[PDB]
C-alpha cells in the first residue's frame, strides 16, 4: 500500500496568478476504515516544489492536518475550491 | 507628503527613539503567508499652526 | 569553480528554472537580455 501525504500542487509555470488567488481547499476522500467520509477546510500552505531548495513556492494542501484518524489511499476523492464569494471545484480521480 | 513625483515613505520602527522593528509571532506569520492582507487605519493626528 | 580563493564570476542556476526534470548533451541555446535588446551567446 502506498499512503498519500500530500499534494504539491500546480507547479510554478510561465502564466498563472490564480494560485495567489485562493485562501481555502475543501477535501473529500477515503479514509482507511469508514471510507468516504467528508473532511474539513483549512488554509494553504506554501511550500518550495518538491522539496528543491533552488525552485519557487508553490501551493500546498497538508492533508495529515485535517479532521481524520487515519490515512488515505487510491481511490475515489475530490477537491474543490474557496474562492473568495463561490465554490468550485479543481480535482477528482 | 511627500509630492505627487516621488516614492512613498517607509515606517518600520516603533520606539521613540528609532529600534527594535516590529515583530511578528508565528500563528500571524502563517496567516500572513496564506495570502491574506492586512488594514491600516489611522486615529487621530496632532500638528501645529 | 568552487575555489574558495577565485573572483566572482557570472552563473546561470538552471535548477531554478520551470522545470520538472534534466538536461542532457544534445541542442541548447542561451541568450542575454541587454538592457534594451535581446542577444545571443551560447550554442550548441
Amino acid at each position: 500500500n502506498t499512503y498519500i501525504n500530500g499534494m504539491y500542487f500546480a507547479p510554478t509555470q510561465t502564466n498563472k496568478e490564480a494560485l495567489d488567488y485562493i485562501q481555502k481547499y475543501r477535501v473529500e476522500a477515503t479514509l482507511q476504515y469508514s471510507g468516504f467520509k467528508d473532511i474539513g477546510t483549512k488554509d494553504k500552505e506554501m511550500r518550495n516544489y518538491l522539496g528543491d531548495p533552488n525552485q519557487p513556492k508553490t501551493n500546498y494542501v497538508n492533508l495529515r492536518s485535517y479532521f481524520t484518524g487515519g490515512e488515505n489511499i487510491m481511490t475515489y476523492k475530490k477537491l474543490r475550491i474557496y474562492a473568495i464569494t463561490p465554490d468550485d471545484r479543481e480535482l477528482l480521480v | 507628503y511627500p509630492k505627487k513625483g516621488l516614492s512613498p515613505l517607509a515606517l518600520n520602527t516603533m520606539d521613540q527613539f528609532s529600534s527594535r522593528l516590529i515583530p511578528i509571532n508565528y500563528d500571524q506569520l502563517k496567516k500572513l503567508d496564506a495570502g491574506k492582507q492586512i488594514k491600516l487605519e489611522t486615529t487621530q493626528v496632532s500638528g501645529n499652526f
